[PDB]
């Protein structure tokens, strides 16, 4: 499974 | 009348022959960190993405909750049963993707351009979306056009199969890419 970002790249 | 460039600096970011770009059209909020679609409360715990819904759930959230980021396939509940980011716009096609194909300033105003090499989300080929796509792929069309570099938001990163799945945990702009989709012949042909 993917996660979700805490910030953008 | 054209100077070409490999690469240029506009707006401090560096755009590359090759790079992938959001674009908004001239005929046509972008939230770094989306809400789990269970607690909606901010939090320090994972959060993890629904391959079907692309919605966001703490682990801790989960019903029973899971300690780590399971490894490969995983739905969230409500698709077991059955402001919007960029990525969301793409894949609702309410934005562009594209490729960069050329740089240019066009020397008559000093106005910098690219060709763009659009993508195109399954849904809107003629034949649409089939059982093995996934959420996040697109295809890239032999459709080409001009446009001002001022209409490109900002780069997202499209995959190739190879690089996919270890992308899991590069971010919201991951895109799977495996073929070319000839709209006129509405035909398609690996990148590779
Ligand atoms: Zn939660
Ligand atoms: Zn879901």
């Amino acid at each position: 499974a993917r996660t979700k970002q805490t910030a953008r790249k | 009348k054209r100077v070409y460039y490999n690469k240029v600096e506009f707006d401090e970011t560096e755009f590359e022959i090759g790079d992938d770009v959001y674009v908004k059209r001239r005929e046509d909020e972008d939230p770094e960190i989306e809400d789990c679609q269970i607690c909606f409360k901010s939090d320090t715990n994972i959060m993890i993405e629904c391959d079907d819904c692309l919605g966001g759930f703490h682990l801790k959230c989960l019903k029973p909750p899971l300690k780590e980021v399971p490894e490969g396939d995983w739905i969230c509940q409500f698709c077991e049963v059955k402001a919007r980011t960029m990525r969301e716009k793409l894949l609702s096609g309410d934005l562009w993707a594209a490729r960069i194909d050329k740089l240019w300033k066009e020397v008559d105003d000093g106005v910098y351009w690219i060709r763009a090499r659009w993508y195109m989300i399954p849904e809107e080929t003629v034949s649409g979306r089939q059982p093995h796509n996934l959420k996040r792929e697109l295809y890239l069309t032999n459709d080409f056009a001009d446009i001002e570099m001022e209409c490109i938001l900002r780069h997202c990163s499209v995959k190739c199969p190879k690089e996919f799945s270890k992308a899991s945990n590069d971010g919201d702009d991951v895109f799977l890419c495996e073929y070319e989709y000839d709209v006129h012949w509405r035909s398609f042909k690996r990148l590779a």
